[PDB]
């Protein structure tokens, strides 16, 4: 359910601090509005209002219309702006990171075994892996800057 | 609140008019009220003795 992992889910850039603060403030205020308000419809005390009204058939007609149906400021799920953006973000940020993590793990596993293995039989092969490991260090610095 | 105030004002006005009519009837020399007071005192003293 993560304040511990939700605030550190972004990258090294500080541009996501404004978007993460707006989503956390709207989510906390939405839960407090539903808990402070009553989860019932309406009381409509018509047992003591019909006999105490001055005009005849005044409180009885207003109680039948208020207990039926009325209008509210609601909307439907037709304007799914964030639903279409969530699927497109997974193909450019989540799916693209899978190929980068697979190439980084395969290059690091081959460089660890070549650095510990001799100097004529398994050397020329270790020199080729050392060139890819040296280029990986420059690519990692270019991806962070 | 308006129905309770209208009911309390009508009951207070009816009680004030009934109190003025009872005081005006006793000052007109009521013969039935004077004879009933003497008979009520003799019946109460005989029941306690």
């Amino acid at each position: 359910l993560d304040w511990t992992k939700i605030v550190s889910k972004l990258g090294l850039s500080g541009q996501t601090a404004a978007a993460l603060t707006s989503f956390k403030k709207r989510n906390d205020e939405a839960k407090r509005i539903l808990f402070e308000l009553k989860q019932q419809p309406s009381n409509v005390d018509f047992a003591f209002y019909k006999s105490t009204l001055k005009n005849t058939a005044i409180v009885d007609k207003i109680q039948s219309d208020v207990s039926k149906f009325t209008p509210s400021k609601a909307n439907l799920s037709k304007q799914l702006n964030l639903i279409e953006s969530f699927e497109a973000k997974a193909l450019e940020n989540a799916k693209e990171t899978e190929s980068v993590v697979l190439a980084e793990l395969t290059d690091l596993e081959k460089t660890l075994e070549n650095i510990e293995s001799x100097x004529x039989x398994x050397x020329x092969x270790x020199x080729x892996x050392x060139x890819x490991x040296x280029x990986x260090x420059x690519x990692x610095x270019x991806x962070x800057x | 609140r308006y129905e309770a105030q209208v009911r309390q004002h009508e009951q207070e006005q009816l009680a004030s008019t009934v109190i003025s009519k009872v005081q005006s009837e006793l000052q007109n020399a009521k013969f039935q009220d004077k004879v009933l007071a003497q008979a009520v005192e003799e019946v109460e003293r005989l029941f306690a003795k």
